[PDB]
């Protein structure tokens, strides 16, 4: 979820 | 070059104030790409390994966790170890982190392994961290000079011919091991094709072959492909990184592949250990652990 290119 | 001034230095936090810094001097950084970038050129880009190992999944520029995985495991070259890359973007600290592992590449060549991750690419390292850290800590120049030292990074690894290594996974033009033999470097990471691929692929359990991979490029494979992928090459598992997995590893296909993810306390919908894993010298896999705070 941090930003798909990855949670 | 001074190696042991340089690794003394980067050591020397080990206990100290939460995220203290290790600022070497940008010549000896630069020592450190071009010196590490030859000895990678010098040897192939698919490794022949062999055990005992310990194997690392992604650091992602956490260095204080880089610290206690050598603490666990042991400091270079008390024990072997192979990297699967992604070193830097997102941590607080991904100069000491891949400086220290440059530095122990060039000191023991032979005893210390580092893999390419699809982070080990400037158009990617330019959105998610290491271009910014560079440009505020260093210069530019330098990290130009880092990505010359990237591109010439190998792409996989085999251990005693049964475990095969890389960051992403497999691909749907992964035919021969020759393929991965005969890339060029160095080279950038393409959008697309077997490099892309093996830098960026998942395994997915809900995939009946090859699907659409939610990063936006490269694949997903299911569990099948991997079981024919070790029955042709003769192989007894798939070792992998890449993905965030909870705790830390993560098996997948019967057993027949294995994620490693060894930075924790990283994801944001829930609390991730890190883990790196002991393989023995008959290839028994266990782990060393860094459970989440
Ligand atoms: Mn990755």
């Amino acid at each position: 979820x941090l930003x798909r290119x990855x949670x | 070059l001074n190696l042991d001034s340089i690794i003394g230095r980067l050591l020397e936090v080990q206990g100290s104030r939460p995220g203290k810094n290790v600022q070497l001097t940008e010549n000896e950084i630069r020592g450190l790409c071009l010196k590490s970038r030859e000895i990678f050129l010098s040897q192939p880009i698919l490794l022949e390994l062999e055990a005992p190992l310990k194997i690392c999944g992604d650091i992602k520029g956490q260095y204080y966790d880089l610290l206690r995985l050598f603490e666990y495991g042991g400091f270079p070259p008390e024990s072997n170890y192979l990297f699967l890359g992604d070193y830097v973007d997102r941590g607080k600290q991904s100069l000491e982190t891949i400086c220290l592992l440059l530095a122990y590449k060039i000191k023991y060549p032979e005893n210390f392994f580092l893999l390419r991750g699809n982070h080990e690419c400037a158009s990617i390292n330019r959105i998610y961290g290491f271009y910014d850290e560079c440009k505020r800590r260093y210069n530019i120049k330098l990290w130009k000079t880092f990505t010359d030292c990237f591109n010439c990074l190998p792409i996989a690894a085999i251990v005693d011919e049964k475990i095969f290594c890389c960051h992403g996974g497999l691909s749907p033009d992964l035919q021969s091991m020759e393929q991965i033999r005969r890339i060029m470097r160095p080279t950038d990471v393409p959008d697309q094709g077997l490099l892309c691929d093996l830098l960026w692929s998942d395994p997915d359990k809900d995939v009946q072959g090859w699907g659409e991979n939610d990063r936006g490029v490269s694949f997903t494979f299911g569990a099948e492909v991997v079981a024919k992928f070790l029955h042709k090459h003769d192989l007894d598992l798939i070792c992998r990184a890449h993905q965030v997995v909870e705790d830390g590893y993560e098996f997948f296909a019967k057993r027949q592949l294995v994620t490693l993810f060894s930075a924790p306390n990283y994801c944001g919908e829930f609390d991730n250990a890190g883990a790196m894993m002991s393989v023995d010298e008959t290839l028994m896999c266990s782990f060393q652990i860094l459970k989440p705070a």
